[PDB]
């Protein structure tokens, strides 16, 4: 069952927070994340594409992200205006997908 | 910009519409149509593969579906549950992937 775990859950300003993503499908072609509860172009804030390794910053990149191969996304520097949802798209090799929606929060 | 276009967008119950994809992406790989507003696993209509032209059915198949190579979807023998919003997805070659909502009506 894929899912995301906020670490931490509930962080400080000027911390960080890693979305930790488990179970992972077979088959990963690459992943994208999105700011808010919904796949939106607009809102992409940065993917990776497996087989050559690239990293595309979208959109709702604000410089303080970085995505690793397992998936996950670590925020740098968070601030109260972060607090809310994030959703990661995994596009499999046969270009169907799965999404998963985790949430934190910054006091 | 992506869009999906209805035609037409009145449709009469047990006749068809086509959704039309204008501004498809050139390193397009794929294709994801879902009911309703939004991405939603639980809303696939169908997935397509252009390469292989391969067609993977999701839960909101209805088997009146079909998915054309230019991402356009015919609806046929249409009926008031299919009235309402559509969602296509188009997955590219770098996964930047970009969506675009049409809607029909049925009478
Ligand atoms: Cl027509």
């Amino acid at each position: 069952q894929l899912t995301i775990e906020a670490v931490p859950s509930n962080a400080a300003e000027g911390k960080e927070v890693l979305l930790l993503v488990h179970n992972l499908p077979q088959d990963p072609r690459g992943y994208n994340w999105y700011k808010g509860e919904t796949v939106d172009a607009n809102r992409r804030i940065i993917g990776y594409v497996i087989s050559n390794q690239q990293i595309t910053p979208g959109p709702a990149y604000s410089n303080r992200e970085t995505i690793y191969p397992n998936a996950s996304l670590l925020m740098r520097n968070v601030t109260r205006n972060d607090t809310g949802s994030y959703t990661l798209q995994v596009i499999k090799l046969n270009l169907m997908s799965e999404e998963v929606t985790g949430q934190f929060s910054v006091h | 910009k992506l869009t999906i276009e209805s035609t037409p967008f009145n449709v009469a119950e047990g006749k068809e519409v086509l959704l039309l994809a204008h501004n498809l992406p050139q390193n397009r790989i794929g294709y994801s149509w879902y009911k309703g507003e939004r991405v939603d696993g639980n809303s696939l209509i169908v997935g397509y593969v252009i390469g292989t032209q391969q067609a993977t059915p999701g839960p909101a198949y209805s088997g009146r579906e079909t998915i054309y190579p230019n991402a356009s979807l015919l609806i046929q023998n249409v009926t008031q549950n299919d009235t309402g919003f559509y969602t296509l997805q188009v997955i590219k070659s770098d996964l930047v992937n970009e969506e675009a909502t049409g809607q029909f009506h049925v009478y």
